[PDB]
Parts: structure tokens; sequence; C-alpha cells
């Protein structure tokens, strides 16, 4: 493995104080580093860290050309909707993951930063799309739906609406509503340059 | 819509008595109530930070009760400073309404 | 410094902005959970909660006066300032801004309270 030490900088997709509303998705190309997934895998902090077309004990000894970090808030009963061959409104119109995805979908409740007493409505979810996403596909566009025949001019109708709706996290909704913070680790395993490196000598 | 009364909109007491304030939140508040106490033209002084959560610098005389949508407010014996007029607030619904008061005469 | 604060002007004209202003000192306004709301109360008259700011810029608003009430803030001076935009008679009141804590462990307790300003 590559003359290389310095340790991934997991610590900025984690422990950020920020995350994205899941409509815009964030994405960090995680490279050139010595990514230790037993901290976390280990960790009692997260509420799943199930994976797909790799095993989490076994990728400690793996190398990969990348690892793309997506990260975002989504509800408690929605975290089921991130992983392959899922359906609703988010796997539909927010985040896809491809059939053939291989990675690890981490999701810790985070009621405790993501909730205001007054309710927090900075999380947000795009609710009406025409098509389903491709996989990773990501538009952030603000331009009104039209679900009518009726075109609807820019302005908010009774068959056209906003396209997005606030999660509305009060700290009273119960675990089921409450935000988690989802990251998205996926691997991309082809390529002769090793590149994000496993802790072995 | 959010609505918030308070039902002895005036309350004859003497000083020692046991009183009672009483609360009705229109939806469910769950327990993100608030008592506060106003001496004229004073700013009120929060006493309750929710229900049953009594502040430091307050007198265990003062205590309140409830969840949801009805709570209530009791002192258990009136110190003649007591006599004031208070407020309930929710802290839930965005618009944090206060109730109507209610003034404790010492008649 | 333990937490004080205070308000600013109280002349008034009806087809004018109110322009009142808060400044603060002991807490920062920036740490989480930290939020400055303001009430007002007509004389001899139920308290009426106008709007709040939160940490992280996030505004609310009384819904009668949304369409009519703007509240901003300075990070750096430590200042809140509040602008009704046209008094009627009956907006002449005290008016109040109060300290909270307002993050999840919190509970909105409106825990200090400035000595507030009549306007006229």
């Amino acid at each position: 493995f590559p003359n290389i030490t310095n340790l991934c900088p997991f610590g900025e997709v984690f422990n950020a104080t920020r995350f994205a509303s899941v409509y815009a998705w964030n994405r960090k190309r995680i490279s050139n580093c010595v990514a230790d997934y037993s901290v976390l895998y280990n960790s009692a902090s997260f509420s799943t860290f199930k994976c797909y077309g790799v095993s989490p004990t076994k990728l400690n000894d793996l190398c990969f050309t990348n690892v793309y970090a997506d990260s975002f808030v989504i509800r408690g009963d929605e975290v089921r909707q991130i992983a392959p061959g899922q359906t609703g409104k988010i796997a539909d119109y927010n985040y896809k993951l491809p059939d053939d995805f291989t990675g690890c979908v981490i999701a810790w409740n985070s009621n405790n930063l993501d909730s205001k007493v007054g309710g927090n409505y900075n999380y947000l979810y795009r609710l009406f799309r025409k098509s389903n996403l491709k996989p990773f596909e990501r538009d952030i566009s603000t331009e009104i739906y039209q679900a009518g025949s009726t075109p609807c001019n820019g302005v908010e109708g009774f068959n056209c609406y906003f396209p997005l709706q606030s999660y509305g996290f009060q700290p009273t909704n119960g675990v089921g509503y409450q935000p988690y913070r989802v990251v998205v680790l996926s691997f991309e395993l082809l390529h002769a340059p090793a590149t994000v490196c496993g802790p072995k000598k | 819509d959010m609505q918030m009364t308070q039902s002895p909109s005036s309350l004859s007491a003497s000083v020692g008595d046991r009183v009672t304030i009483t609360c009705r939140a229109s939806q469910s508040v769950f327990t993100y109530l608030n008592w506060y106490q106003q001496k004229p033209g004073k700013a009120p002084k929060l006493l309750i930070y929710a229900a049953s959560r009594l502040q430091s610098g307050v007198p265990s005389r003062f205590r309140g009760s409830g969840s949801g949508t009805d709570f209530t407010l009791t002192i258990s014996s009136l110190q003649p400073e007591d006599f004031a007029t208070y407020y309930c607030q929710q802290s839930h619904s965005t618009p944090f309404i206060f109730g109507p008061g209610t003034k404790v005469d010492i008649k | 410094q333990i937490t004080l604060k205070e308000s600013g002007p109280t002349l008034v004209k009806p087809t004018q902005t109110l322009t009142l202003t808060c400044t603060f000192s002991g807490f920062s306004l920036s740490t989480i959970g930290v939020g400055v709301s303001w009430i007002r109360q007509p004389p001899g008259k139920a308290l009426d909660w106008l709007a709040l700011i939160y940490w992280d810029d996030d505004k609310r608003y009384s819904p009668s006066l949304k369409s009519r009430l703007t509240v901003t803030m300075d990070t750096s001076k430590n200042q809140v300032v509040l602008t009704l935009t046209n008094m009627d008679p009956v907006d002449t009141a005290t008016y109040f801004c109060a300290h909270g804590l307002f993050s999840s462990s919190d509970w909105g307790g409106l825990d200090v309270w400035g000595q507030g300003t009549t306007v006229t």
C-alpha cells in the first residue's frame, strides 16, 4: 500500500455542524487518505450501519479508487428508503441509490441537534417531481411543479404547487418523525490506482 | 389555529390561602408551557420553565402541573408579595401566544 | 457580566416605522440554543407575543403582523432591531425584548427580561 499516513477526514463528514437538506444532498470526494472504518462501525453512535456489496468487517482490508461521502437529514421512517431497490418520495424524488450500489448507508438519530422547541424547518425535501431520479441525480431546481394540464405560469394554484416541503422537527414528534443524519459512503472498486486505503502495514 | 384561555379572569384571595390558576391550551402543547407573574410597570418574571419545573430564585410555594391541553398552577400559601397578575405561555406551536392573564385580588 | 439588556426610543408618529432596538450582554446570541423574543403589552392589558429570532437566523412572527413586521440582527454589535412599519394606536404599548433558550434540550423559557420601553 502507498507511502501515506494521513488519516481520513471523516471528522469533516460525520461531526460537521450543518448537514444538507436531502433535496440538495451534499457530497465530498474523500480521497488520498487512510480511512479507518472500524472506529465508525464499532461505535454505538449509529442507529444503522448496514452495507451493500461489501461486509463492514472485511472492508478494513480493502482499498478503493475513491469514496464519495453523501450526507443529508431525513425522517426516521425514511431511513429505510435509503437502500437499493426501495421506493418512496425520498428514493423516487430526492436521493436514488443504484441497484448495483456498493457502500454503507450510515444513519444516527440527530434530534438533539436538528430540532428546536418551535420546530426546525430548515430541512427540506422535494415532495413532487415529474419523474423519478436517476441514481445519484441531483436537481436543486426551485421551479414550480405543474400537476394538471393547466399551465402554472409561475404562480401557485389549485393544480400546481411549490415542490418542496419542510420536515418540521419538533422535539416531541417521536422516534419515527425525529431527524436522522445520514451518511452514504459509496465506493468504486475497479481502477488500478488504489487511492483510499486501509490501515494495513 | 391556536388559542389560549385562563379560567378565573380574576380571583379573590387572601394571605396564607391556597390559590390555583388554570390554563387550557387548544392543541396539545405537551409540557412546553411556562408561567409568568407581573408586578405593574415591571417586566414579567418567569416562574416555571415547564409544567412542574420550578426556576431557581423562586420559592417552593410555587409549583405547576399538567400536560397536553390542560395545565394548572398552584401556590400552596400566598405571601402578600405574591399578589400580581399571572400569565401562561405555550412554547411549542410557533406563535408563543400568552394567555389572557389572571389577577389575584386582596379582596 | 450577568445577562442584562436594554431598549431604545419612545417617541412615535403613526405612519412611521417604530425602529426599536435591543442590546444585550452576557450571552452571544450565536451560541446554539440562544434566542431572543419580542413581547409587547398594551397598558393594563394582556401580553402579546410579537416575534422571535433564533440562533442561525431563523425568524418567527405573530401571524396577524407577519405582512407588517420584520426583525433583524447583527452578530457583531450584539443588537436586535424591530421595525413595525406603521403605528395604529392599538400598537401603542410597552415593548419588551426577552432572552431565552430554545435548543432541543431547552424549553423556550423567557428567563430574563429587559425593563422595556413605552411607545407613545
